[PDB]
RNA sequence: GCAGCCAGCUUAGAACUGUCGCGGACCAGGGGAAUCCGACUGUU
RNA sequence: GGCGUGUUGGAACAAGGCAGAGUAAGGGAAGUCGGCAAGUCAGAUCCGUAACUUCGGGAUAAGGAUUGGCUCUAAGGGCU
RNA sequence: UACCGAUUGAGCGGCUCAGUGAGGUCCUCGGAUCGGCGCCGAGAAGACGAUCGAACUCGGUCGUUUAGAGGAAGUAAAAGUCGUAACAAGGUUUCCGUAGGUGAACCUGCGGAAGGAUCAUUA
RNA sequence: CCGGAGCGAAAGCGUUUGCCAAGAACGUUUUCAUUAAUCAAGAACGAAAGUCGGAGGUUCGAAGACGAUCAGAUACCGUCG
RNA sequence: UUUACUUUGAAAAAAUUAGAGUGUUCAAGGCAGGGCCCCCCAUUGAAUACCCCAGCUAGGAAUAAUGGAAUAGGACCCC
RNA sequence: UACCUGGUUGAUCCUGCCAGUAAUAUAUGCUUGUCUCAAAGAUUAAGCCAUGCAAGUCUAAGUGCACACGAGUGAAACUGCGAAUGGCUCAUUAAAUCAGUUAUGGUUCCUUUGAUCACUUGGAUAACUGUGGCAAUUCCAGAGCUAAUACAUGCGCCGCGUGCAUUUAUCAGUGGUGACUCUAGAUAACGCCGAUCGCGCGCGCGGCGACGGUUCAUUCGAAUGUCUGCCCUAUCAACUUUCGAUGGUAGGUCCGUCGCCUACCAUGGUGACCACGGGUGACGGGGAAUCAGGGUUCGAUUCCGGAGAGGGAGCCUGAGAAACGGCUACCACAUCCAAGGAAGGCAGCAGGCGCGCAAAUUACCCAUUUCCGACACGGAGAGGUAGUGACGAA
């Protein structure tokens, strides 16, 4: 499990019930509304607002605790030889642990949140499924 | 870098005040006040450039010295006062009613007496501030704060305080078809009627106007200054509302002009 | 001095970064709170801007709550039982939030007795000796009498909270960050979040 | 799926602590850069 | 288990010896054919180890840090 | 003009291992003192500990700049000696790879190539 | 026989017979259904000489000896190896 | 199913450059002035373009990707 | 203006480079009559500096017995505020600075504007009068007075009340947001309320101003993040963490977010789409030169942003400085000593040495331009003007 007392800081505990609010066209699914984890980085259980901006990626690595890695693609123009070159910005994204078949390949949507960790600004809000099985 | 700038340099100046490049190295940084620095014209160059009353920067002072100005009213001596948009500047010792209003292009231009109009204006509401026991709060254009505002009135619409009191006499509701003066670049003193709103969640809204003679544009919801209900103004405007006359409009009526004269 | 700033740290790729510029005074740091248990102890620090920061040294009374309930009284701390963080705030008795200490129980009784009237942390076996606690049975008037019915049916605690009654010693934890606020207020553990950290306590003291 | 019981001996980490002292006796390689000769171990 | 200190006792504690590989301020091989002599190092744990090489090594290279006592925590089993 | 080169190199310069560490901040204390007036108050010097850390003495590593007995090349001179390697069948066809040998160009073997002096040689 | 003929990615490959598993082209109303082309990094193969370890060493023949020629041959030529 | 691509507008400092306007005697430049005894470039000026890339705003759907149903957890309506 | 010409040869057609040609910018050579503009110690040495100056500031309005002049301007003096801007240089710096973009719902503020908001009791103290120490400094000591805008003093619960700033816990749903754990409400609890001043009337009064506090504003702005974009180098291929490297939990810390730091856990993060490392005669950009187009090269340099003040490090005060025309050390360098000690930072404006191929006057003044303070008055080497000037341009 872990060493502390996992708990919303807004509600208060049972006596003698989760807190979801993203926002923006990506509320919370089915999902994560009743849960069974908690965490301070949720995009739904935790504390963090989509603020800044919206972009998208495709995740490569899933060998992190509430983190995957995402590849994001694009081509930079080159103005001399009238073409481009194939550049890519890797970006480590907070994973809610409600979210589901993102081994690989997946397409996710983040959301620009305050400052996580030390390189995490980002958190999924969206996941679909590739052509597979 | 350490703290507050005190200096502004006569080419980093905004364009709106055309000075000379030959005479000085520095700009008269207007003194902080109600209005943003980009955004306002400073007490001198209205009293020593535009009208010509102030032939150097000590003659101006002399101006505010003697207690002569007064913007809205109360009598300044700062010689950088902001002085911003619809910010009246009366002078009761010589009659004179300013009030420095956009042209049809971005400048501050000698808008002469409107005496039975100065006595008041036009402010833009920020936000709806709640205080305590659930008194709101409007924040208006030029610094002024007026309290206890009407609950129908939104973060978007103007209202018109009188100089003396101080109090929202009217106030004219945001919607598609009211007269407005866009304002932020490319558009100051452009005077159209508002016709659409497109909303952006997590950014800025785009609206459009549509000037006198169909003129129409895009611009941010931030950037709409609404001054008359529907299609009449308020107070009385330079020579040329919006119209905009371009390049080759505005060479055709230099020479039948001068050709009479 | 101490400062938080990003440019003295390595880069997403591990690459080290060169300082752009020395040592700036608004990424400024300061001590940690270690903030004890003792009478009344407290600095002032003059922070950005002009105002104050209230540094608490040491700090014997608490401001804790009753989460079950509705009740808010200051209590004497005693002593910290268990830290999540790690066990060395607790072998020098460091009050930091998010630790659970053991608060004295008085002031939770006294009102509990004076709006319940039912005892609850008495030894069983022992009668009240002193005069002053005859007071709350005895017989009151029709509407003072009425109230008290209603409270008495909703009353029955849970028994891991009514042990610690008979030690007066409750299970509280500092909610609030001693070091910035200058005050160790918190609240009373109940329900599954007293069940967790009583199990920790029960591993670490066994 | 664990509860109960039994069984050692190592390892890591932490607090505290004495005069910064602690492989406290005992036990227990000084090291480095080169030359010559014989390869080495062995033998006399 | 064995024994009276190894073919004798007593009293002194000079020189000079032999041994204790006794200790020695400041200097630190200036001693000497020559660092002869003994001095330094030393165990263990955690780090860090070059020139060169037959790739095996060199290597405990070199160079560092730690080491006590006490009170605890954690992990490493078996059996019904 | 560069290279190699013992020197167990070195004037020369950057981040760092491990030590030592001024100074300040902070903390734990200390209580010289003067305002009350024999207890509450202010309170300097100074000290424990923590922390930031200049700098210094030794090392590791990287970058960079230089001395060097001597050795071995390149190029520019005069083309001096020797022989004729190549350019016509260059008088042993040339040349490549490879190896050995030889004052020197070169010789030879093996396998190539024509950039050969054969685009061809007869049922 | 053996050619301006074939085969192989090239180096390269020709006595008989046998064994072994490949390959182009062509044939196709078969099958698969864009599974591609070219390719830093990486790899197989790669004439001959050479190198290490055995066998065998006919012939040839680096080196080497000697015989001839030349002003001089440490070569071409010759014997031998 | 969503991108790349093109077009429009705000944004994309000033100066500089391009460049409208003005006889600094001309020009480099400057942002200032010809004429009628307190009016007169119609309360003398006055503009604009460009500002790559990326992000942002409103269309198109050609090209090139991508993608919705094959053990149909298939699209629609039911009930 | 979308340009070529000489040179291999006996001669020829080619490949091909050299040389020729024209701007550009540094130096230099010779020459130089006029006018208007105008760069000018950046390059090697962010090497080192003699002297002087560059921030002080007084209104009718916080405190006014120098009799110097005579109630009143008063010099000194205490309080307030500025000195964190400007200027200079480009050493450092290669996703860093910077540019576009934009987030602070992840942050605070002096001045300004607009809000709002216990009859004045207390004791020293400066200038000064007076007594002195040290060779010496913007050194001060002892005593004696005398000021503060310095310093200090209409309900819940149950008889009978009535302002609050913050910190936790609980309940409910005024104005909002794309989205609050928002702003509001309620419950149990836990240093902000003016002891101040001027020109001035009537008969227990009012109407004119300043200064200043409290939480919300505004504004001049700061600070930290999102997206995108940097030259050369693989003879730099793997890199980052036995001291945070990546992520997770809690907490500490700061205005605030965060490995910013601490502790417990995971073995991660980056990388051939060039990480990491190294080099740069690298401050970034706006821009400059040259160009048919495409480009090449340059940008120390007056604007913006950043960086630094010999090298670092650590602080005080303040709203804002890790300030150096402010301190505390060490390092480097250096000055006056009576040898005890004391005092130093021209990559500010002139000037000197040195360095070099290479770069001006110890000049005049706050009038313009403006900036700073108690301000019409006072201050500004910021700036303006002139000298030197064949950078360069008309
Ligand atoms: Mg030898
Ligand atoms: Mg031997
Ligand atoms: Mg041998
Ligand atoms: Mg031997
Ligand atoms: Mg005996
Ligand atoms: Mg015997
Ligand atoms: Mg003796
Ligand atoms: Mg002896
Ligand atoms: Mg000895
Ligand atoms: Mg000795
Ligand atoms: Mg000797
Ligand atoms: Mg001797
Ligand atoms: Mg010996
Ligand atoms: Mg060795």
């Amino acid at each position: 499990n872990e060493r502390a007392y996992q708990k919303q800081p807004t509600i208060f505990q049972n006596k003698k019930r989760y807190h979801r609010n993203v926002g923006l066209g990506f509320k919370t699914p089915r999902e994560a509304i009743d849960g069974t984890y908690i965490d301070k980085k949720c995009p739904f259980t935790g504390n963090v607002s989509i603020r800044g901006r919206i972009l998208s990626g495709v995740v490569t690595k899933m060998k992190m605790q509430r983190t995957i890695v995402i590849r994001r693609d694009y081509l930079h123009y080159i103005r001399k030889y009238n073409r481009f070159e194939k550049r890519h910005k890797n970006m480590s994204v907070h994973l809610s642990p409600c979210f589901r078949d993102v081994t690989v390949g997946d397409i996710v949507t983040v959301g620009e949140c305050r400052p996580l960790s030390k390189t995490v600004r980002f958190n999924v809000l969206k996941v679909t499924k590739a052509a597979g099985a | 870098a350490r703290g507050p700038k005190k200096h502004l340099k006569r080419v980093a100046a905004p364009k709106h005040w055309m000075l000379d490049k030959l005479t000085g190295v520095f700009a008269p940084r207007p003194s902080t006040g109600p209005h943003k620095l980009r955004e306002c014209l400073p007490l001198i160059i209205f009293l020593r450039n535009r009208l010509k009353y102030a032939l150097t920067g000590d003659e101006v002072k002399k101006i505010c010295m003697q207690r002569f100005i007064k913007i809205d009213g109360k009598v300044r001596t700062d010689i950088t006062y902001p002085t911003g948009f619809m910010d009246v500047v009366s002078i009761e010792k010589t009659g004179e009613n300013f009030r420095l209003i956009y042209d049809v292009k971005g400048r501050f231009t000698v808008h002469r007496i409107t005496n039975e109009e100065a006595k008041y204006k036009l402010c833009k509401v920020r936000k709806i501030l709640i205080g305590t026991k659930g008194i709101p709060h409007l924040v208006t254009h030029d610094a002024r704060t007026i309290r206890y505002p009407d609950p129908l009135i939104k973060v978007n619409d103007t209202i018109r305080i009188d100089l003396d009191t101080g109090k929202i006499t009217d106030f004219i509701k945001f919607e598609t078809g009211n007269m407005c003066m866009v304002t932020g670049g490319a558009n100051l003193g452009r005077i159209g009627v508002i016709t659409n709103r497109e909303k952006h969640p997590g950014s800025f809204d785009v609206v459009h106007v549509k000037d006198s003679i169909g003129n129409s544009f895009a611009t941010r919801l931030s950037n709409i200054f609404v001054i008359g209900k529907g299609n009449k103004p308020w107070v009385s405007l330079p020579r040329g509302k919006g119209v905009r006359l371009t390049i080759a409009e505005e060479r055709d009526k230099r020479l039948a002009a001068k050709q009479s004269s | 001095g101490i400062s938080r700033d990003n440019w003295h740290k390595r880069r997403r790729t591990g690459g080290k970064r060169k300082p752009v510029h020395k040592k700036r005074k608004y990424e400024l740091g300061r001590p940690a709170a270690n903030t004890k248990i003792g009478p009344r102890r407290i600095h002032t620090i003059r922070v950005r801007g002009g105002n104050k920061k209230y540094r608490a040294l040491r700090l014997d009374v608490g401001n804790f709550s009753w989460g079950s309930e509705c009740c808010t009284r200051k209590t004497r701390i005693i002593d910290v039982v268990y830290n999540a963080s790690n066990n060395e705030l607790v072998r020098t008795k460091t009050l930091v939030k998010n630790c659970v200490v053991l608060v004295d129980s008085t002031p939770y009784r006294q009102w509990y007795e004076s709006h319940y009237a039912l005892p609850l942390g008495r030894k069983k076996g022992a009668k009240l000796t002193p005069e002053e606690e005859e007071i709350l049975n005895k017989k009151r008037s029709k509407k003072v009498q009425k109230k008290f019915t209603l409270r008495r049916k909703t009353a029955k605690i849970s028994p891991l909270l009514e042990e610690q009654f008979l030690q007066g010693k409750l299970l509280a934890c500092i909610s609030s960050r001693p070091g910035q606020c200058g005050r160790a207020d918190g609240y009373v553990l109940e329900g599954k979040e007293l069940e967790f950290y009583l199990r920790k306590i029960k591993a670490k003291k066994g």
